[PDB]
RNA sequence: AACGAGACUCUGGCAUGCUAACUAGUUACGCGACCGGUCGGCGUAACUUCUUAGAGGGACAAGUGGCGUUCAGCCACCCGAGAUUGAGCAAUAACAGGUCUGUGAUGCCCUUAGAUGUCCGGGGCUGCACGCGCGCUACACUGACUGGCUCAGCGUGUGCCUACCCUACGCCGGCAGGCGCGGGUAACCCGUUGAACCCCAUUCGUGAUGGGGAUCGGGGAUUGCAAUUAUU
């Protein structure tokens, strides 16, 4: 009668708990309004406001979140949304809203459903970073 | 309609707690207010000249979030970055008495109280007004 | 006797996960209660060194790490049992410590 | 050349800031100061009174910048 | 459906030149609600043809060296250059980005053919996706090089050359490279 | 580029010529009895082998092959 | 905030021609010893709003801020601003200001070049004095 | 008073190399190999390998 | 000569450790307790367990 | 010369599958040369360089 | 046929599948607190999604379509976590490359008792008319300041000789610090590592300005046996 699924970005680790509810979509016990990088407030309510209110109006999802940077955490949060719902869909509703979901899901951004795999490189003697090297003299 | 402290925006909500503490009068203010920094790196002192209302409600907050903090945590809540000179910035801590008079300033309108582990956390009836004035902010933005 | 405590830790890890599979199975065959292979992470030993001996060439640094791996098994045994069945499994590299409670 | 501008209310400007700073479709504070040849704190301060008039509606408020625009 | 900013849609935006409609970004499917979308597009040749152009103009925003990182500084830029060109047009603000983006880039460059100091150039065409690529490129260093030390700020120094590119005025400082940069190239021919 | 080594090719052509009725066209299949006919050391090695050999079964039904 | 009319453009504090015009704490920076740090807490002192320029000051409030800085330790302004805190002479706790800055530290450079010491006679060469390096750098005004 | 466990592996490296380097020194001329050290909880065992072991006692 | 000779206070400081093989007081290697020369490191470095893995 | 030809003829014998002696030093005037005295297989690159030869 | 290339080894990415977790937890249940909400607040149980680390999977140019003497292979696309992650190791043959200042590696020579040994004390290695290199901070409005808000990962930590530490918390101090008082040989404590740019508000207003901080005059405090040619 629940979900746990995971969101992912860089190091952050958005972990979202789906049980049937009313619609308080809460990230570590406060509302989505309020998450403090309000520059991407849409990019933290595009699962909702693509989906609408009523795809949402039966679960309740308590979002904690830890690791990364602020960028990083809300592109693990809405990751970890659509994980979530499309996940009680499956296990609780059929496969066609599954469906309907996932290609509407899709069709906006992949990054959605499938993590972006990309990670710091190392440093290496030589320079400093992976690839950048130090400036070298001549005679 | 159960409002808490995390239901609103708290840039808004410490501008309230300061001004419930500054209108309730018995808040121990100290002697060095109008001289000094908040800490060693900031190169000059605060603008506005009530600042320690609005410190000493942002420390109670940070013990709203997670109590059991003392003048230490406080001390790492509160520091920036230290540009110094032609070397380059590093993280310097705050000040330890601007964080410890706020901190027994919050005993004297019995509003904090030392817990068994060590630091500093609210009473009861420190979080009583916390909340009264969440839903003072909550019920004050959407009406209007 | 509750909590014996039973801590292994070897550089390398098929030697010290052989040692650990053998004191389960040799704990879980005289039936007592055992609680699992705990791994308490794996820190890593960096010391990093120029490889020139001498300070001329061309500033190549070397990158050398020791691996330490970590078990715990805990056991809900009485005492004059468990030090029969860990001073049989003699295996190089791996360092026993057990502590009672 | 360099910018010799007014910290304070001059008589003669005051009238150009009451009149047409109300019909410009775009108000500023780094219109207003370069318009009206003043300093960029009258452009800030003097334009929050206009807010109080209700002469001039409030379109965007943010830290580096603030956009005015007039009514109707 | 998908308003960028929540507020400016994209289903009146109308691109003129079809030089430049398969390189352009959003009129059907492109539409966003942000320009931060942290995607891919570098991941292989022609796949930045596929990425919404308000998101090329946040990218092209942040060159300098002290500002290399920060793309929510140079969103916010964008949005609020977006109130100050409907104000000062009346219109959508996505249609004068596409107006400025079709004037702006050059349709003939000169390649490069000499010695050590001597030059001998030759003029050629110009591909549409190097015309969009130059026509960010030209409008983001006029926005920086004419708020440099103004009392203007880059919202607005950004729009009032946004506007400019769009009505063809030379003014602007990239009609003014556009027409030299074809003014020497027909020099050769 | 992606050119198979002498390894590959020519652990893959005397892999074809003993076992050619077990192996068919799914490189999995190709893959379960590859690893049981031969020894090798393991998977990145393995799965090239039986790669290779499901492009030489494809390569056999067209005709022979040098 | 309206047009003002009794305004003192120039301010002679000190023998110091100051400006009017800009804000009230960074116009009293212009004299020599007030940095940009003491003035906040002269003015605190005075309680005297600082969002207020230098031209609006009724004289009173002029006066009572001139006169904070002749003797500063009547208002509680402590040791540790002071310019100089414990002086080798007298050991008295002062500020000193713009008249006496020069004519402070010209005794403190000379008392060091009468005793022959390593670092009067450092000044006296007009080589750097905090122990710097002295091959690469302070090439610029030297022959 | 026990020690780190960073220590402990460390310092039971630098045991066996000048072990090594000192038998090495020693018996090289008596065609030694290596060592080999087993640790008892009674004894500490050190297993001395060489060519002709009956000449090295 | 009493009084004297190993009289000056060498409690700390860059030449109070020496390396632990080659005596020598340069390049010295005191993390993790090993007090070896930079250069006697690399020579006993397997002998110790520290394999260069990348 | 005849010294390592020894060694290397009973590391051979002993059915090591390759050997490898160098000597160097001024074995003979003033300047010094080396020596290469080397037999069957011997592996340089890779990860088996640990376990497969074994050097002294 | 042999070596080098490749294979190989470590690392990154995936797994609601397996193995297990009071030195990592989530969910649920009571209790408590303040208004069904909020708890990094307290104890029990279902269990491993998150955290750890082991085995085993998974990607092969395997699938489709083009081009290839229809060969080796190349290009594009679906399905995919992924359709070149990043390193390590690295031949034959050489160099009048560097290293005798890393070695109790070492040949010859020099010196060996007003010593070229060695200790002690005091200086110097930093010295400045000036050339030449690696760099840090900047020249500002995409900014400086003063408040407010909210996020990491790799690590290290009480030492044979050996003196020498990570530090929570209470008090006194503007502050640098000072007193006690606890924890931690460490996934148990610092530590939920309450990082900085970034984000949100106030002030400043294109000027050598509040940008920039060099160079200097006074104090105060730690480290040390010793701080003057400024240790910080
Ligand atoms: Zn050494």
């Amino acid at each position: 009668q629940s979900v746990q699924v995971f969101g992912r970005k860089k190091t952050a680790t958005a972990v979202a708990h789906c049980k049937r509810g009313n619609g308080l979509i809460k990230v570590n016990g406060r509302p989505l309004e309020m998450i403090e990088p309000r520059t991407l407030q849409y990019k933290l309510l595009e699962p909702v406001l693509l989906l609408g209110k009523e795809r949402f109006a039966g679960v309740d999802i308590r979002v904690r979140v830890k690791g990364g940077g602020h960028v990083a955490q809300i592109y693990a949060i809405r990751q970890s949304i659509s994980k979530a719902l499309v996940a009680y869909y499956q296990k609780y509703v059929d496969e066609a809203s599954k469906k309907e979901i996932k290609d509407i899901l899709i069709q906006y951004d992949r990054t959605l459903l499938v993590a972006d795999p990309r990670r710091c490189e190392s440093k290496k003697f030589g320079g400093p970073g992976a690839r950048a090297r130090y400036q070298k003299s001549y005679r | 309609p159960g409002v808490t402290v995390k239901d609103v925006n708290q840039q808004e909500f410490v501008r309230a707690l300061a001004a419930f503490l500054k209108k309730s009068g018995k808040l121990k203010v100290p002697e060095w207010v109008d001289t000094v920094k908040l800490a060693k790196h900031k190169e000059l002192a605060p603008y506005d000249e009530n600042w320690f209302y609005t410190r000493a409600a942002s420390t109670a907050r940070h013990l709203y979030l997670r109590g059991g903090a003392g003048v230490g945590s406080m001390t790492k809540i509160y520091g920036g970055r230290q540009r110094n000179g032609v070397m380059p910035s590093h993280f310097s801590r705050g000040s330890k008495s601007v964080a410890r008079r706020v901190l027994q300033a919050l005993e004297g309108l019995k509003m904090v109280e030392k817990d068994q582990d060590g630091g500093r956390k609210l009473t009861p009836q420190g979080q009583r007004d916390l909340d009264r004035i969440a839903g003072q902010v909550a019920a004050a933005n959407k009406k209007h | 006797i509750h909590r014996i405590r039973i801590t292994l830790t070897s550089r390398n890890v098929k030697s010290l996960e052989k040692v650990c599979a053998d004191l389960i199975r040799g704990a879980k065959e005289k039936n007592l209660k055992v609680k699992g292979p705990v791994r308490m992470p794996t820190k890593t030993l960096r010391i990093t060194t120029r490889k020139t001996p001498c300070g001329e060439g061309s500033k190549t640094w070397d990158r050398f790490q020791m691996r330490i791996h970590k078990r715990l098994i805990d056991l809900h045994s009485p005492s004059e049992i468990v030090k029969q069945i860990t001073s049989i499994s003699i295996e190089p590299g791996v360092e026993v410590e057990v502590t009672i409670a | 050349d360099k910018l010799n501008n007014l910290v304070l209310f001059d008589k003669a400007t005051y009238d150009k800031l009451c009149k047409e700073v109300p019909n410009y479709k775009l108000i500023t504070p780094a219109v207003v100061s370069e318009r009206l040849k003043i300093r960029g704190s009258l452009a800030r301060a003097a334009l929050q009174e206009l807010l109080s008039k209700g002469l001039i509606k409030l379109v965007s408020k943010h830290r580096a910048q603030v956009i005015y625009t007039r009514n109707t | 459906d998908i308003k960028l900013f929540g507020k400016w849609s994209t289903d009146d935006v109308q691109i003129n030149d079809i030089s430049l409609q398969d390189y352009i970004a959003v009129k059907e499917k492109y539409a966003k609600y942000l320009p931060h979308s942290a995607g891919r597009y570098a991941a292989k040749r022609f796949r930045k043809a596929q990425c919404p152009i308000v998101e090329r103009l946040t990218n092209s925003m942040m060159m300098h060296g002290r500002n290399n990182g920060k793309k929510l500084m140079t969103v916010r830029i964008v949005k609020h250059a977006f109130e100050i060109i409907h104000l000062l047009t009346g219109e959508n603000p996505l249609q004068v980005l596409v107006n400025a983006i079709i004037n702006s880039g050059p349709r003939e460059d000169s390649t490069r053919i000499g010695r050590a100091g001597t030059v001998r150039r030759q003029a050629v065409d110009v591909s549409p996706l190097r015309r969009v690529n130059q026509a960010i490129w030209l409008l983001c260093t006029g926005a920086r090089e004419a708020a440099f030390r103004n009392i203007k700020t880059i919202a607005e120094c950004l729009a009032d050359e946004l506007i400019n590119a769009a009505k063809g005025s030379s003014n602007s400082y990239a009609i003014k490279k556009k027409d030299e940069l074809e003014r020497v190239a027909k020099s050769n021919r | 580029g992606r050119v198979r080594t002498k390894t590959v090719k020519k652990a893959a052509r005397v892999i074809i010529e003993k076992y050619y009725t077990r192996l068919g066209n799914d490189f999995h299949t190709n893959k379960r009895v590859c690893e049981e006919i031969a020894i090798i050391p393991s998977k990145k090695l393995r799965n090239k082998i039986a790669g290779y050999v499901t492009h030489l079964m494809k390569r056999i039904q067209r005709g022979p092959v040098r | 905030l309206v047009i003002p009319e009794k305004f003192q453009h120039i301010l002679r504090v000190l023998n110091t021609n100051i400006d009017g015009r800009r804000k009230i704490a960074f116009a009293i920076t212009a004299i020599k010893g007030v940095g940009r740090r003491y003035a906040h807490v002269v003015l605190r002192k005075a309680d005297i709003d600082l969002t207020k320029r230098a031209g609006e000051l009724t004289e009173d409030e002029v006066e009572r801020v001139i006169t904070i800085m002749q003797n500063p330790r009547q208002y509680k302004i402590p040791d540790w601003f002071l310019n100089r805190q414990k002086d080798v002479k007298d050991g008295k706790y002062s500020q000193v200001l713009a008249n006496g800055l020069d004519n402070k530290l010209r005794e403190d450079l000379e008392r060091l070049k009468k005793i022959r010491a390593h670092r009067g006679l450092r000044h006296f060469w007009g080589l750097r004095v905090r122990g710097q390096h002295t091959k690469t750098t302070g090439r610029r005004g030297r022959t | 008073v026990q020690i780190s466990k960073k220590r402990k592996f460390v310092a039971d490296g630098i045991f066996k190399a000048e072990l090594n380097e000192f038998l090495t020194r020693e018996l090289a001329e008596d065609g030694y190999s290596g060592v080999e050290v087993r640790v008892t909880p009674t004894r500490t065992e050190i297993i001395i390998l060489a060519t002709r072991t009956q000449n090295v006692l | 000569h009493q009084q004297l000779y190993w009289s000056h206070p060498r409690k700390f400081g860059q030449g109070s450790r020496s390396c632990r093989v080659c005596s020598n007081r340069h390049g010295l290697i005191r993390k993790y307790g090993l007090n070896m020369c930079r250069q006697c490191f690399r020579q006993y470095a397997k002998d110790i367990g520290f394999i260069k893995l990348d | 010369r005849r010294a390592c030809y020894g060694v290397l003829r009973f590391i051979m014998e002993s059915g090591a599958k390759g050997c490898e002696v160098v000597v160097s030093g001024k074995l003979r005037g003033q300047r010094a040369k080396s020596m290469k005295f080397v037999d069957g297989l011997m592996i340089h690159s890779g990860d088996p360089v640990n376990y497969y030869v074994d050097t002294a």
